[PDB]
């Protein structure tokens, strides 16, 4: 289980035990994500919200192998002290699903 | 094509009738999957919001823990903790499709 | 095409056309609910459509499958009401309230 | 005989005639009398009958006749994701298009022909029902732009008024249409 | 002439004959003999041969014949779904129905008229084969509603016994049928 979320606050995730990496540059984080989907880091990668909205497209390009490395947008900490916009996140997830701006 | 006789006209009427039933069958299947999608979307946003509340708890505790003590003590501690490995993904075979659900191993109390 | 002038008040019984239309709609969706169940199963249904499947599978074994016994209009209508009592109360939408409140169960 | 519309009798008839009024069996099964489908029917006598309309019905009559055809085209347009998504689960504008199309179907087009005063319907009365429904839509749309929610504008005593405005004797309808227009404008100015 | 049964000869034959038997050609390209099409052939004498069957073959023989015909009707009903959606996205019970119908058509209907055994098949052997397949089907559906995998059902050494049960002779057949019934309870005892 690996994360790419923060420069220093990923040490709390390491303090949970679960491994990770932080770079605060998008392309070295994505390159360690690339060696993390080659050497599969135990099936979970949690990626920062306000650094990568969609982490999955480049990863399914550079690996059409199956979705055992699961990719989540995990929340940035600073924006976590604002408000999650749970509603708008589910709006963009449903519009990523079927395109429609239909609201459940 | 097919060489037209009175047999193949009824065979193509039968094939048309089967496809006209199959369109309505797949529309009923799509309706059942819409019902299950609107089932899961509120559960997903509920679990997301609970993740947000526990995120506020964990980030405030991590800031305060590296704050009152030093950064080096929690740095050496976090580089001392065992890597919590063996977390993996097992079967949810449904719609004939295995989706990987995730469970961990958690060496925690030691 | 000539049933409206045939059944009703003083002809056989007052509930006849409504029993007819309700049985027709309930068997109409009880057929293709088996087509839906063919690809999904018996747990990912509602309770309602599961009960419609049981209505269809008992309809085509007690109402249609008569054999060579003799059925009047009275016993055929009470077998029709006993089959419609498999459906949930209040789902009998094409029947007015009095016939439901008098002949159910 | 087969219910199919490609035989040479129906084909030659539709080449010759100038109006086709497609009755369907599905609308009578949904209890909509007259059972005439508007999505397959077609007439070719509108443009010829426009100046008679402007000299005997009202001046602005073909424009809101075009408006009613536009509303009943948008309803059956978005009907597919009405069925897929849900009744209320559309947005604030499209569900209002659904509801104004529904009040059109169950108030203007539907007509109990056995009733005493619902059976006959002249041009002034049809123009009045049409202007009531279109004034409702053209003020509820700007009302849902300004400050209101979609449930506050629906349940309101102009809806029973419009819905029972077809049950008005033909002499009484001039002494009813103006009051209904005054009260729908007042009930949309108040809060809606 | 054209391979089409809308001819004036065939439509004047099939109004006066009983027991009309369509041979198709798509079950004859693959060598599946005799190529009796089941979807469009009929026999009307089944309601006056009931007492003869119930005395000279067995007692439950019309109900067993009706079980075969009802299961083949369910198979040819689900062939719609298996030609449309695919062999997957189907439940385990209906995959059971399709596989049991296929082993009926391969182990009870198919019969080559050149092998020494299995040319003349008197109906004691046919009653035996149908009772084998229906006992297999009933205990298989009871096991599959208890709940096991279908791939650990369809790899038994007992449906190969059913598949070779038409190549064994008439002469020693009832002992083989008793052994097949004993193995057909003792192969679902283990699950």
């Amino acid at each position: 289980m690996a994360v790419i979320a923060d420069p220093e606050t990923a040490q709390g995730f390491r303090l949970a035990g679960l491994e990770g990496y932080g770079a605060s540059s998008a392309e070295e984080a994505q390159s360690l994500l690339e060696t993390l989907v080659e050497r599969g880091g135990y099936a979970l990668v949690a990626v920062d919200e306000a650094l990568l909205p969609d982490p999955e497209r480049a990863v399914e390009r550079l690996m059409r192998g199956r979705d055992l490395p699961v990719l989540l947008p995990i929340a940035g900490l600073k924006e976590a002290f604002q408000g999650h916009d749970v509603e708008g996140y589910m709006r963009e997830l449903v519009r990523k699903t079927i395109g429609f701006d239909i609201k459940l | 094509q097919v060489s037209p006789t009175r047999m193949n006209l009824l065979q193509r009427r039968g094939q048309l009738r089967l496809a006209q039933k199959g369109v309505d069958l797949l529309k009923k299947k799509r309706d059942a999957l819409v019902a299950e999608f609107f089932g899961l979307v509120r559960e997903a946003m509920e679990a997301r919001k609970a993740l947000d509340q526990a995120a506020k708890e964990a980030y405030a505790a991590l800031l305060l823990a590296q704050a009152f003590d030093g950064p080096e003590v929690v740095a050496g501690a976090a580089l001392g903790v065992p890597p919590l490995e063996g977390v993996e993904a097992e079967v949810e075979n449904v719609w004939g499709s295995k989706v990987p659900r995730l469970k961990a191993t958690f060496p925690d109390g030691a | 095409r000539l049933m409206n002038n045939g059944v009703g008040k003083g002809k056989t019984r007052e509930d006849h056309k409504q029993v007819s239309d309700q049985l027709y709609s309930a068997y109409a969706n009880g057929v293709d609910i088996r087509k839906l169940v063919a690809i999904i199963g018996e747990d990912a249904l509602t309770e309602n459509d599961r009960r419609y499947l049981q209505f269809a599978d008992a309809f085509e074994r007690f109402f249609i499958n008569q054999g060579q016994q003799n059925r009047s209009i009275e016993e055929s209508l009470q077998i029709a009401w006993a089959l419609l009592s498999m459906l949930p109360q209040g789902e009998l939408k094409r029947i007015s309230k009095d016939h439901i409140g008098k002949y159910y169960g | 005989p087969g219910g199919d519309m490609s035989e040479p009798v129906t084909q030659s008839t539709l080449r010759i005639v100038g109006a086709f009024w497609r009755l369907d069996a599905s609308l009578a099964f949904r209890r909509h009398f007259p059972a005439i489908n508007w999505n397959g029917s077609y007439s070719l006598f509108t443009s010829a009958l426009d100046p008679w309309y402007r000299e005997n019905v009202a001046e602005d009559y073909p424009e809101l006749r075009d408006a009613i055809s536009e509303l009943l085209q948008r309803e059956a347009g978005l009907q597919e994701i009405v069925q897929l998504v849900g009744p209320d689960a559309l947005q604030d504008a499209e569900r209002l298009v659904i509801e104004v199309g529904r009040i059109i179907r169950e108030d203007f087009l539907q007509q109990n022909a056995y009733h005493e005063v619902d059976a006959y319907c002249s041009m002034k009365k049809a123009y009045g029902i049409m202007k009531m429904i279109l004034a409702f839509y053209k003020e509820a749309e700007a009302a849902i732009k300004r400050g209101v929610s979609i449930d506050e504008i629906l349940q309101l005593p102009v809806l029973e008024r419009i819905g029972r405005a077809r049950y008005v004797s033909e002499e009484e309808f001039p002494a009813y249409f103006e009051e209904a227009m005054k009260e729908i404008q007042g009930a949309f100015k108040a809060l809606a």
